[PDB]
């Protein structure tokens, strides 16, 4: 939103950039932080942990009844038979999607998300936006922004990641799917189908 | 705190500003800014909760429309001058150097397999928050409670949308580190957690959708019984 007060975007990126620079120069004299402790993290973020792996979570689910029903009992224990898990995902809770109800989930405190199955969440769902909205006008938001609309009569879910439990969504199975490898399966799930803003890929 | 961060509810913040695609990171400063996540946890300048306690400290305005690891970069500061562990004055001196040269070079300093260790150790062991306490659970699975009204100065997950409001028991999760007292450097102090629903109609009154509810994570020092 226009804000007359604001700097540009340019201005603003070559502040924050001077005073991270300098921030690090310091840490990294004060023995804590390196350039290869820096290049470790960026790496797994950008090229191990993603929404690839709640795919597969959730096609093993889609084809296998009982893993469903552990991931839907303990949704940490379950993705450990995967070897999924870890950081910000210590504790999940998955949430099934029906002919009668939504789940949706949202960190309207700040910014929580299940990283070990969907990486670092996008820039919207970590802003005010999204996260005031959500919990209030649900339905609304769902059908304005994603141009996905769940009817009146069937019930919207909103969860609200206030402790450190992470909300998982597990999207329906799309219809003409039968008999699908979970591999083709795998190309049905986007990282919104999970996060409950869009159901998995028609088709 | 009653801070702005806390947003659930809020009007007029406008429409969802969200691009077709977008990288993890956005600039050079931003994965530098994640990395020091891990590397001020491990140096004891703050645990989660007091990690999240420095971001609602800010500058409500500069929350509102700062990219998003700015938040984090600002809590590594608050704590860093909290803990006596970052030299403002020597941070304002090195950040206008920086200003000037951009490009001029990083310290000098060896590499750490430590922090490498530390690194893989967290992101796929994790940091579990969740403890065991000599105290069975208070609440069960029906139980009809109602949040607390209270209004603490300092850091909390009480939302408040959700404060003084009715809601039904969902589950218990078992007992974790409690914000009120960890996000405060009180120290972990456990306690048993329940994921309690709220209709709409209840949160919002009138105005709320007639077949909405929102699933809301209440330690247990945050409820109270209403019907067994
Ligand atoms: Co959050």
């Amino acid at each position: 939103t226009e804000n007359i007060l604001r700097k540009s975007d340019e201005e603003i990126q070559k502040e924050i950039t001077a005073r991270v620079k300098a921030l690090e120069s310091m840490l990294i004299e004060q023995g804590i932080l390196t350039t290869s402790m820096i290049d470790r993290m960026a790496e797994i973020y950008e090229n191990e942990v993603g929404p690839h792996l709640g795919a597969k979570v959730v096609v093993k689910a889609w084809t296998d009844p009982e893993f469903k029903k552990r991931l839907l009992a303990d949704g940490t224990e379950a993705c450990k038979e995967l070897g999924i898990g870890g950081l910000q995902g210590e504790d999940m809770m998955w949430v099934e999607n029906t002919d009668e109800v939504h789940h949706v989930v949202v960190c309207s405190l700040c910014s929580c998300y299940p990283w070990p199955v969907l990486g670092l969440p996008p820039n919207w769902f970590k802003e005010p936006q999204y996260r005031s909205r959500v919990v209030r006008e649900p339905r609304q938001l769902l059908k304005e922004e994603f141009g996905f609309e769940v009817p009146p009569s069937k019930e919207i879910k909103v969860w609200d990641s206030s402790s450190e439990m992470r909300f998982v969504v597990l999207p329906q199975r799309p219809a003409g799917t039968d008999g699908w490898s979970e591999e083709e399966l795998a190309t049905l799930v986007t990282r919104e189908s999970m996060i409950g803003v869009e159901p998995a890929k028609a088709v | 705190m009653n801070g702005v961060y806390d947003v659930g509810g809020t009007d007029g913040l406008g429409p969802i500003n969200r691009p077709a695609d977008e990288p993890v990171f956005r600039a050079e400063w931003e994965k530098v800014a994640f990395a020091m996540f891990p590397a001020t946890f491990r140096a004891g300048f703050m645990g989660l909760d007091e990690f999240r306690f420095g971001i609602e400290q800010m500058n409500p305005a500069e929350y509102l429309e700062s990219p998003y690891y700015w938040h984090w970069i600002r809590t590594y500061i608050h704590h860093g001058v909290r803990t006596g562990k970052i030299d403002l004055e020597e941070l304002e001196r090195r950040t206008q150097y920086y200003r000037e040269n951009p490009d001029a070079p990083l310290p000098e300093h060896e590499q750490k397999p430590e922090l490498i260790e530390f690194v893989n150790q967290a992101v796929y062991g994790g940091l579990p928050a969740s403890r065991e306490v000599d105290r069975p659970p208070k609440f069960k699975e029906g139980d009809v409670v109602r949040f607390s009204t209270a209004s603490p100065k300092g850091h909390a997950r009480r939302a408040r949308y959700v404060r003084g409001k009715t809601g039904t028991v969902v589950k218990h999760h078992g007992a974790y580190i409690y914000p009120d007292t960890a996000g405060n450097g009180l120290g972990e102090c456990p306690e048993h957690l329940y994921t309690v629903r709220f209709t709409a109609q209840e949160l919002w009154g009138p105005e709320g959708d007639p077949n909405s509810s929102v699933y809301y994570d209440c330690w247990e020092p945050y409820i109270e019984l209403v019907d067994t």
